[PDB]
RNA sequence: GGGAAGCCUACCUCAAGAUAAGAUUUCCCUAGGACUUUAUGUCCUCUAAAGAGCCGUUCGAGACUAGGACGUUGAUAGGUU
RNA sequence: GUACUCUGGGGAUAACAGGCUGAUACCGCCCAAGAGUUCAUAUCGACGGCGGUGUUUGGCACCUCGAUGUCGGCUCAUCUCAUCCUGGGGCUGAAGCAGGUCCCAAGGGUAUGGCUGUUCGCCAUUUAAAGAGGUACGCGAGCUGGGUUUAGAACGUCGUGA
RNA sequence: GAAAACAAUCCAGACCGCCAGCUAAGGCCCCAAAAUCAUAGUUAAGUGGGAAACGAUGUGGGAAGGCAUAGACAGCUAUAGUCGAGUCGGCCUGCGCGGAAGAUGUAACGGG
């Protein structure tokens, strides 16, 4: 009919690059998960994935506030009998903080198959350096 | 060490002091006096 | 650590002088050829890899047959890693060789082996399970598992429960021996103690970890 | 700053279906025509290597499988000494 | 009268287990007259007061009566900590050796026999210790069937008798 | 429609069709439609998002008192001496803190 539905085949994704230190992790998720899943163009569509690329640098600078560093815990549970593990954010920025930024934007996108496609598209790297430079990112701030 | 909900002075040489919003009380005679909580 | 790979021989005796007898196993040990030596630029990490025995030519594919003509020796029977530290590369090249000299009377060493393997079995043998009455009228019930949980909560049955299944063939390593004689002339290494696998098994020979 | 049989490492085993499917060494394949819906397109003619499996003699491997060794350039099993 | 029993029905309505509640039960706190040779608060603590748990005896009848079949033992377990041993600490009416009380801590470990069907309980002898609880008072399409609750028979008692 | 799920609660009473508009309860950072809206304050406990008697120099706001630079309070010297301005002890009131131990798995904002 006469309101249209964005093709797949017809959807350009671009790439940016965006610096983590001294930012909010939640804030920053908040725009990560919006231009992940394409909220941010006119050709938006519930069913199709029309977000773009984002590359997150410096991932281990992200802060927290108040003594949410000491007090934020992490679980997770092996199926095995009283197989809980459990881990503090101070640690974890420190060890995987790429499982922290997954966390974050996962707990943000939709639980299924299209939110699974969309949330390959983030890159996260400890440093500041990332090897997509063959994909010319453009800077971007959020 | 003395562990209680009401904690209070018992002598003139009692303090009343709090730690990491912990309420203790600290005396300087007499070491039975000392006391911690609420 | 550097290591040694060899085949299980048998167990023996070996009489002190005082009389004491010490049971003891025989490794028998093809000196050890390097192929190959892992490095942090190209691997990532530090290793030595070796090959011992023979293998006939017909038995020999084109690709290892090329990866040991690149290290100039001859192809063996298996090919083994050990991960290694900055100072065991020194004196360590392509085409060297590890004999048995590299361990001395009376050290510790760790050995691995390969288990011998008993099938499928219950729990009275895999996981020592106790048996129940063979008389005062048990009727089918001798060696079964019995009981496996609890009432509908939790409903199922929690993972990693013992039950019955296949035992033994599996990697094992016994810490703790003492190595009792080292021949040169026949190439042996006589240690202490039981080692696992059967006879004609591969075996690792390592120095110990907890010393 | 100190600080516990407690937590993370540390010892043993498994582990890239880790769909994020990783790394290293070595080895193999280097031919022609027709057609159209112009494409890692479909057909024929010619070639099929490195290897893997089937099959056999078997095992200290095994429910069946899987796994290990060997098949005349041989000691894999039986016999014989 | 029926336990020699039978049919139509009910979870509209009891016994087991689950559910709501927490009078009762257990545990933790507030006040401090007193006991502590003098000193309330080392150890206790009168008369009174406020809470927590769902571990007891109970209240209600919400699920199951075209069926949710078990008291104890055996076998195999998993979890909580209000901690029995082991580990780290404060106070002491802590000389030392040993104790008392409180805080932290759940990694591991945490008896065999005599008697009764016993769960318990008393007893003998060990151990560093022989913890308290939840899981349909865990576990009977995994075992047993001693108690208990069909049909036989006997005693005491009750009834004229069944 | 809202309260996550949720006959008996709040809004509202479905003749049928529309890829049109305005509102009710409830809401506007993302899952997920709408303010990362504007001006003043409070909270530091993730309180918000379970809670009692009672206990406390947590932090704000009020109406009153004693003392005091002809020298107040706390420290130091043998009621006095040098320091050089605020200092003491109560009554209300907003928001916070301890009291707070359980059994498959975080499990007392639906989640981030
Ligand atoms: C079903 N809906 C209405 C709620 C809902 O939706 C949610 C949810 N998570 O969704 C739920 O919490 C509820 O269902 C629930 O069950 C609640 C409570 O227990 C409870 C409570 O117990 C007491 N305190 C007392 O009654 C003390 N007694 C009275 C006098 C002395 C003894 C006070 C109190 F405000 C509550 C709140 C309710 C809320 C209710
Ligand atoms: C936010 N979530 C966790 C709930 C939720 O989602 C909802 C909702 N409607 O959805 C809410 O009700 C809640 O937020 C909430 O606030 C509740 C209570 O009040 C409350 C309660 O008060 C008392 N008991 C007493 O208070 C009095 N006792 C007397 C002695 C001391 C205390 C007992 C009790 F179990 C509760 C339940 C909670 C539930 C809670
Ligand atoms: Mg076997
Ligand atoms: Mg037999
Ligand atoms: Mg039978
Ligand atoms: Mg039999
Ligand atoms: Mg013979
Ligand atoms: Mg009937
Ligand atoms: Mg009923
Ligand atoms: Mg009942
Ligand atoms: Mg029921
Ligand atoms: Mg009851
Ligand atoms: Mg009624
Ligand atoms: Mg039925
Ligand atoms: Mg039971
Ligand atoms: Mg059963
Ligand atoms: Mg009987
Ligand atoms: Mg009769
Ligand atoms: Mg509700
Ligand atoms: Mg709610
Ligand atoms: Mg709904
Ligand atoms: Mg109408
Ligand atoms: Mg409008
Ligand atoms: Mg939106
Ligand atoms: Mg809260
Ligand atoms: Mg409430
Ligand atoms: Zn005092």
């Amino acid at each position: 009919m006469k309101t249209l539905s964005a093709k797949p085949a017809e959807v350009q994704h671009d790439w940016f690059v965006v610096d983590a230190t001294g930012k909010t992790l939640g804030r920053l998720a908040t725009e990560i998960a919006r231009r992940l899943r394409g909220k941010h163009k006119t050709s938006y569509t519930p069913h199709v994935d029309t977000g773009d690329y984002i590359i997150v640098i410096n991932a281990e600078q992200v802060q927290v506030t108040g003594n949410k560093a000491l007090d934020k815990k992490y679980y997770r549970h092996t199926e095995f009998p009283g197989g809980l593990k459990e881990t503090n954010f101070e640690k974890l920025v420190a060890h995987k903080p790429e499982e922290i930024f997954e966390r974050a934007v996962k707990g943000m996108l939709p639980k299924g198959p299209l939110g699974y496609a969309m949330i390959k598209k983030m890159k996260v790297y400890a440093g500041s350096e990332h090897p997509h430079a063959a994909q010319q990112p453009q800077v971007l701030d959020i | 060490m003395k562990v209680q909900a009401s904690v209070k002075k018992i002598c003139g040489s009692c303090k009343v002091i709090r730690r990491n919003g912990v309420i203790r009380v600290i005396c300087s005679a007499e070491p039975r006096h000392k006391q911690r909580q609420g | 650590a550097i290591g040694l790979v060899g085949r299980k021989c048998g167990m023996t005796r070996i009489f002190t002088d005082a009389g004491v007898s010490v049971p003891v196993t025989v490794i028998e040990v093809d000196p050890n050829r390097i192929t190959q030596i892992k490095t942090l630029e190209t691997d990532g990490y530090q290793a030595v890899q070796v090959t011992t025995g023979e293998r006939r030519e017909s038995r020999v594919t084109n690709a290892q047959k090329g990866h040991f003509a690149k290290a100039g020796v001859a192809a063996g029977r298996l090919v083994k890693e050990f991960r290694v530290t900055e100072a065991e590369l020194e004196g360590r090249e392509v085409g060297g060789t590890i004999g048995v000299d590299l361990f001395t009377v009376g050290q510790i060493v760790d050995v691995t082996g390969q288990s011998k393997g008993k099938g499928f079995q219950g729990g009275v043998k895999r996981w020592n399970f106790r048996t129940q009455d063979a008389t005062h009228g048990n009727s089918v019930s001798h060696r079964v598992l019995g009981s496996t949980g609890q009432n509908q909560t939790p409903g199922r049955v929690f993972k990693g429960k013992k039950m019955a299944g296949h035992l033994g063939d599996e990697r094992v390593t016994v810490q703790g021996l003492e190595i009792v004689s080292v021949d040169t002339e026949r190439s042996v290494l006589v240690v202490k103690g039981a080692i696992p696998g059967a006879t004609g098994g591969d075996v690792i020979v390592r120095p110990t970890i907890k010393a």
